[PDB]
């Protein structure tokens, strides 16, 4: 929420001081998420190794 | 090897000394080996190494 910058805003307004906030889901479970994602957003690479002597 | 010479009016050598042949020699020898190392990671050869000739 840039003041001086607007053009780079990506929430309507500035999170401050005694906001309320929450965490999803309940205290302790293990589950196995679902993934939803562009193609994108995370890329992958190798690093060939050279032979060792 | 080195010698000395005899004066004689006419040659007779019979009481006179004679030269010998003794031997020397001189002796070379082996130093020290002169040895550069050096060691690095492969890791650092993929990563960084280059013009390394």
């Amino acid at each position: 929420y840039d003041t001086t910058n607007p053009q780079y805003n990506s929430v309507s307004r500035q999170v401050e001081a005694g906001d309320a906030v929450s965490v999803v889901g309940t205290a302790s479970q293990t589950m196995k998420p679902n993934l939803f994602y562009n193609k994108f957003f995370c890329g992958l690479g190798s690093i060939p190794l050279p032979k060792l002597h | 090897h080195q010698f000395s010479s005899l004066r004689t009016p006419t040659g007779d050598i019979s009481g006179q000394n004679k030269n010998n042949l003794i031997s020397g020699k001189a002796t070379g020898r082996v130093g020290n080996y002169i040895t550069v190392a050096v060691e690095y990671q492969q890791l650092e050869e993929a990563i960084k190494l280059n013009q390394l000739e």
